[PDB]
């Protein structure tokens, strides 16, 4: 499974 | 032998000629798993290896949904990067980030991976530690204050800890035949004469995995990396790889030189001689 | 700071009508939520920039939301039916970390098939009885609003032209008049108690009021009474000392 | 999937700790646990996340257990202003799921403390004109009940708490009236 | 921009014989940025049917594909790959060795 809430730079 | 699940994402802006490139692809080991591309006409994660196919629609539309969240939240880095380095909108530029999993033998957790890099240096990587973060630039260092007032790295911790690792186990049980095999590299050489005064000694391995290889040319049971030539390791395309080591030797003395050959499918390292 | 207009909306069945949201900037996710009395909230869309990623499988087609600039969102409803009735919840987060979710104030859209049931409160204030006066010396004054639908009313006592908070309770949400009746009037009591010697000062005043949300300015009204649009009604009391 | 579990109703004592319990029977141990609050046609107002290790702020702390299928909200001297509908929601974030499952909630209704118990009842003559009248039952204490009558022509509203706050005094109380000449206030709040 | 010169190979998936089904693959790696057009040649001439694989990247984030085909080569035809980059001022063409 991806991480779901991939951090904005 | 110990094991490792990756997702890769690569998002490049094409200004004025569409809206950015993204890609996301997913390894277990050197086995790739799904695919997304915002270009391909499906707009879903793809299956790249027969074992994921087992996985219910319910799998399908999250994986989807997430990895689409991840192109919309590339697409605004591109942006806030561009921005962070006053740099135009006339230039083309890459994202690249990067996170995972090692598990040891005992399946047991090993460390956890979160990287990202802005045309090809690295930008910003979660430490070791996984609560704490390596800023580069000052650019870098304004992300670091971002994340650290969210507090991103408390669950992606617990992602690359738990739901990470939880899910490559079950990946290993499922596609066990193709993960947890050893095929051990079929090694023979090859001799070319360059012509009368010289030849050339060709050290093979071919349908091995995984990728994890290494060929080295010995001159009298004595290392030589003088005129040798070492490829990239590189995929067959039905899952196994191909490497090969070649060394230009003066003609007549050919049984002085010896190839050796490391790999965890064999049980100890063969060394090759001509004939 | 999740912002949304309008804050209540009467529309006639068949009508389209359009609620915006202008959520927290800085938040990449907006959802939509809509809540009927009495439940939770009920998940309908999420945004993430400007792309919806996941509508809500029970409630569509009739239905549109957008987020076109990936900040402002709005949500279309073509050809109302009763049903869509509810409060219906902007929401924003920042799209990672806590991604703690923070809701607005809501649009409260109620659709009818007749705009003929709509009626602003009638509105009555109550002199303190003389036996409580006299057992407790204290006064307790009640406000009644009676005959009202929609419930979209806010009431409040002004003491000698200034708002007032201390020593008044609201009842918690309106009685229905006739509860069994299908589209019942409303009724709603309040009490502003003070100290005997306060009311019976003949100086000071006491006003009820009751804020009305009804038919906007640009609303279709040709009945007899008159159009029961958005207006304030109050009713008056002096101190009496007798 | 991803559902909570909680008491509809629950009553507290104004000034002691209201423990608010929840149980996150599915959600996953790796997804944040939210509470929010709501009253009367009001958005839900958050309170605070969980994760691994319990939390605390200004509004309210939140206590998890060692398996993280159990949590309890604790607002520490419960005001009068806390009384509302409670939801404990759980993520579904770890499947490709944005959304949030709110169930019915509990109502904490915290109850004012009566220190001086005086139960009347009264009648109110109308203001500005006409003979209409209107029967109050105050200053009961936080034990009594109320009932919608038999009659239709009669209107009860709920009970509700009033805070003098000049004087540190509380005081219950509940409002009837109907349309007859034939009606009396002894008899309005009397059938309880 | 920190700029990277790809690194070609071409061979077949299994060992080369005349008029047997085959593989021919071009493996491009350590390169960036990911723009890179890369052709199979049969006698200096462009296939149609090349798919190539998708695009990850290594542990120094250098971009790596695989284009590869379904063939059949005889004794006299030439194959080669048609590589052209940011970093190749010029077109790049490495022809296919039965024993490289």
């Amino acid at each position: 499974r991806m991480f779901p809430n991939a951090p904005y730079l | 032998g110990s094991h490792s699940m990756r997702y890769f994402f690569t998002s490049v802006s094409r200004p004025g000629r569409g809206e950015p490139r993204f890609i996301a692809v997913g390894y277990v080991d050197d086995t790739q798993f799904v695919r997304f591309d915002s270009d391909a006409a499906s707009q879903r994660m793809e299956p790249r290896a027969p074992w994921i196919e087992q996985e219910g629609p319910e799998y399908w539309d999250g994986e989807t949904r997430k990895v689409k969240a991840h192109s919309q939240t590339h697409r605004v880095d591109l942006g806030t990067l561009r921005g962070y380095y006053n740099q135009s909108e006339a230039g083309s530029h890459t994202v690249q980030r990067m996170y995972g999993c090692d598990v040891g033998s005992d399946w047991r957790f090993l460390r956890g991976y979160h990287q990202y890099a802005y045309d090809g240096k690295d930008y910003i990587a979660l430490k070791e530690d996984l609560r704490s973060w390596t800023a580069a630039d000052m650019a870098a260092q304004t992300t670091k204050h971002k994340w650290e007032a969210a507090h991103v790295a408390e669950q992606l911790r617990a992602y690359l800890e738990g739901t990470c690792v939880e899910w490559l186990r079950r990946y290993l049980e499922n596609g066990k035949e193709t993960l947890q095999r050893t095929d051990a590299p079929k090694t023979h050489m090859t001799h070319h004469a360059v012509s009368d005064h010289e030849a050339t000694l060709r050290c093979w391995a071919l349908s091995f995995y995984p990728a994890e290889i290494t060929l080295t040319w010995q001159r009298d049971g004595e290392d030589q990396t003088q005129d040798t030539e070492l490829v990239e390791t590189r995929p067959a395309g039905d899952g196994t790889f191909q490497k090969w080591a070649a060394v230009v030797v003066p003609s007549g003395q050919e049984q002085r030189y010896t190839c050796h050959v490391q790999h965890e499918g064999l049980p100890k390292p063969l060394t090759l001689r001509w004939e | 700071g999740v912002s949304q207009d309008p804050r209540h909306k009467i529309t006639k069945r068949g009508q389209n009508v359009t609620f915006r949201c202008d959520p927290i900037s800085e938040h990449n996710r907006l959802y939509w939520y809509r809540q009927t009395l009495g439940q939770g909230p009920e998940f309908l869309t999420y945004f993430q920039n400007e792309a919806q990623l996941e509508k809500s499988r029970l409630l569509s087609d009739r239905f549109s939301a957008e987020r076109p600039k990936g900040s402002f969102s709005t949500l279309e409803i073509q050809r109302t039916e009763q049903g869509d009735s509810a409060m219906y919840l902007c929401a924003s987060s920042l799209g990672f970390g806590r991604d703690v979710m923070r809701f607005g104030p809501g649009t409260r859209l109620l659709v009818l098939e007749d705009l003929k049931n709509v009626f602003p409160p009638e509105v009555a204030v109550f002199e303190p009885s003389e036996a409580e006066i006299s057992h407790t010396q204290k006064a307790t004054l009640v406000c009644l609003a009676t005959g009202f639908y929609p419930d979209h009313v806010e009431l409040s006592w002004w003491v000698n032209g200034k708002e007032v908070h201390s020593g008044v309770c609201t009842d918690p949400q309106p009685l229905k008049e006739q509860p069994a009746l299908n589209d019942s009037r409303y009724a709603l009591s309040s009490r502003l108690r003070v100290s005997a010697t306060f009311w019976q000062d003949p100086r000071n005043h006491f006003r009820c009021q009751v804020q009305f949300y009804g038919l906007s300015e640009n609303d279709e009204w040709t009945q007899d009474r008159a159009k029961p649009v958005t207006q304030i009604v109050s009713a008056e009391t002096w101190g009496r000392a007798d | 999937d991803a559902k909570t579990t909680q008491p509809p109703s629950m009553d507290c004592a104004e000034g002691r700790a209201a423990n608010l319990p929840c149980n996150h029977s599915t959600v996953d141990p790796n997804e944040y646990v939210y509470w929010y609050r709501q009253i009367h046609s009001q958005g839900p107002q958050y309170i605070i996340h969980g994760l691994k290790n319990n939390e605390t702020n200004e509004m309210a702390s939140l206590i998890i257990t060692e398996d993280r299928k159990s949590s309890t909200l604790i607002l520490p001297h419960a005001t009068l202003r806390d009384t509302a509908v409670y939801y404990c929601i759980g993520g579904g974030t770890t499947s490709g799921t944005y959304k949030y499952i709110f169930g019915t909630g509990t109502r904490l209704k915290v109850l004012a403390n009566i220190q001086n118990p005086d139960p009347a009842v009264y009648q109110l003559r109308d203001s500005k004109s006409s003979d209409k009248s209107v029967c109050l039952f105050t200053d009961f204490d936080s034990q009594t009940n109320v009932s919608q009558s038999k009659d239709s022509d009669v209107y009860i509203t709920d009970k509700c708490v009033l805070d003098m706050r000049s004087m540190d005094f509380k005081s219950n109380s509940a409002v009837a009236w109907s349309n007859k000449s034939d009606f009396a206030c002894a008899n309005a709040f009397n059938n309880s | 921009m920190i700029q990277r010169t790809p690194k070609i190979q071409v061979y077949s998936r299994h060992p080369a014989e005349n008029g047997k089904s085959n593989f021919l693959n071009c493996y491009v790696s350590g390169f960036h940025p990911s723009d890179i057009e890369v052709d199979l040649l049969k006698n200096g001439e462009r296939i149609e049917k090349v798919e190539h694989s998708d695009l990850s990247f290594s542990k120094d984030w250098s971009f790596y594909l695989l284009y590869y085909t379904e063939f059949t080569p005889t004794e006299k035809d030439e194959y080669a790959c048609r590589v052209n980059h940011v970093t190749l001022s010029q077109p790049k063409i490495v022809k296919w060795d039965r024993d490289m």
